[PDB]
């Protein structure tokens, strides 16, 4: 991440351009006129649950939706997977630069600690447990903010 | 036999606040035949007949889609009518949205300086566009423009330049004559096709 | 959640009181003097990755640490599991009231959408796909904030 | 035989900024024997001898643990010394931290009103405590107090009341005589044991 001066747009164009390749197929296929992706979802993306809502959708599309469509109609199974790539490619760039997708970011301190814990083993179960009060003091400290 | 053929196809063709519906006539169309145009706003299962009879192959639907840039788009359908019979409806293949709008510029002004030629791009301000919806307001970020520059006297050749501002400068390295310019707009994040502007020239002399 | 006027303290006392029941065992057992839970972890709890860091630790303790200790020495396998309960009991109360643990909260709009999608089935794959641009417009909208 | 027995046990006993180390003497201790007290700040593998010889069973370690409330605690050890021989070290069973501090009040003031008796709780301000570290500063939230009230003349009986403020009121329903009071402090989130204050009385007459 380079603060992302603004390299993201080129990635959305990449995403849409990928979508145009399958736009007509599905838009000719979908004959219903009710909105599925309600604007309630939009408000959520703006609520302080935004990150979580966004991660879930990307997951939803990549895991449930796209897999079921790519398979069901190989006709576009490729054109669709391509879109999928552009998507994952976006998600990756979104979380490499904090602010956008913090909710998919691992904690560094937590990483080192888990490792230091693994580098101890037997002595590790004992020290993590006997530091529990420090744990509580951290948790408590957290809440007080 | 008593059947009346449906329009072979219906598609939108639009620029900023100039949403024109288009369609192909039925085969061997008599002159007493016309087309009924209907509309639908995505999210509301409701078709609204806009024109009961139009003897043409296009129809300006702007006025009934003035909230396109703050919506999820529309669907339009057309059917043939002659006497008391009418064809099946022919609907657009895709939902018309801001993605199917061709970007264009309002105009281009040119001034001559020392070795610089100042250029200013006037984004389109159509009438039908409500104030709240200015081009800049809708496409707030990533607006770019490709520029083509032709020298006159000279042949039909162009130098290409890429800018990211409505204003730019042109190096008059140490030449005279007229300088014609045309600009094509775009949005870095959008894939919307654009159109080259009417050339705009300026006599340096 | 009742805005949590302040019902949390009683829960931390519950946690510590549970810990005191095993404090001496492990503190007599742990003979090393280096800190395992570095204050870097504390800073993380204060960084804008706080929620994620806190969730991971609670997970770490409940999944890795406590299970390995409770089992290894049944002597306190109970006294420890009890602590575990007080912990889960805390986590639960923390995420029922937003602000503290948003990162463990599901999106409502995303829930309804997933269901409306399931209530469609065949027609669902098609409508989710043909609304992809709305998806992108939501994602894009998000970023622009 | 040439062995010198180690202290049977070493434990802390402390109040706000009054951290006293304690230990049990070795069996059949001659008077030329004394104890060496050492210290360790959790996180730093380093034992620091505080006193090379103390002929007593306790030791005020406050001064060398003035940063207890902004730390992860300490470990203390004691060993017996007589002539040129010394016992193995005996370390505290648990890390001494703010969790092992007994809460207490500084004092209690009482004023008499109409049917109310105004009570104000003075939290402890020990000397050794640096300014930055006031009781309120360390235990900023969830400070509570149990109150016991005795009537005099009268028997040794008390009415119990629970407050969450350093100040409280007592209903003098319509009686006379002296009113003695004692308070025990606590922190809603902490499990720290507390101590009843020296009784404080007030002659209503």
């Amino acid at each position: 991440c380079t603060h992302f001066p603004g390299n993201l747009p080129n990635m959305l164009r990449d995403l849409r351009d990928a979508f145009s390749r399958v736009k007509t197929f599905f838009q000719m296929k979908d004959q219903l006129d009710n909105l599925l992706l309600k604007e309630s979802l939009l408000e959520d993306f703006k609520g302080y649950l935004g990150c979580q809502a966004l991660s879930e959708m990307i997951q939803f599309y990549l895991e449930e939706v796209m897999p079921q469509a790519e398979n069901q109609d190989p006709d576009i199974k490729a054109h669709v997977n391509s879109l999928g790539e552009n998507l994952k490619t976006l998600r990756l760039r979104l979380r490499r630069c904090h602010r956008f997708l913090p909710c998919e970011n691992k904690s560094k301190a937590v990483e080192q600690v888990k490792n230091a814990f693994n580098k101890l083993q037997e002595k590790g179960i004992y020290k993590a447990m006997s530091e529990f009060d420090i744990f509580i003091n951290y948790i408590e400290a957290y809440m007080t903010m | 036999g008593t059947e009346l053929p449906s329009p072979p196809s219906v598609w939108f063709e639009a620029e900023f606040f100039h949403h024109i519906l288009h369609w192909t006539p039925i085969p061997q169309q008599s002159e007493s035949t016309c087309y009924e145009v209907a509309l639908l706003r995505y999210g509301i299962e409701s078709w609204n007949s806009i024109s009961q009879c139009s003897q043409t192959l296009s129809y300006d639907l702007t006025a009934v889609t003035l909230d396109l840039y703050h919506s999820n788009g529309y669907r339009a359908r057309v059917r043939a009518v002659d006497g008391s019979r009418h064809s099946q409806w022919t609907v657009t293949n895709t939902r018309f949205s801001v993605d199917e709008v061709t970007l264009t510029v309002g105009s281009v002004n040119l001034e001559i300086h020392n070795g610089f030629i100042l250029g200013k791009i006037q984004l389109p301000r159509p009438k039908m566009a409500p104030a709240q919806d200015t081009y800049e307001s809708i496409f707030s970020h990533f607006r770019e423009y490709e520029i083509a520059i032709r020298k006159v006297p000279g042949q039909f050749t162009f130098t290409h330049k890429k800018v990211k501002h409505e204003q730019f400068s042109l190096l008059t390295s140490g030449e005279v004559g007229e300088f014609c310019v045309q600009v094509k707009p775009s949005v870095a994040s959008r894939s919307n096709k654009g159109m080259w502007s009417k050339e705009e020239c300026i006599s340096l002399t």
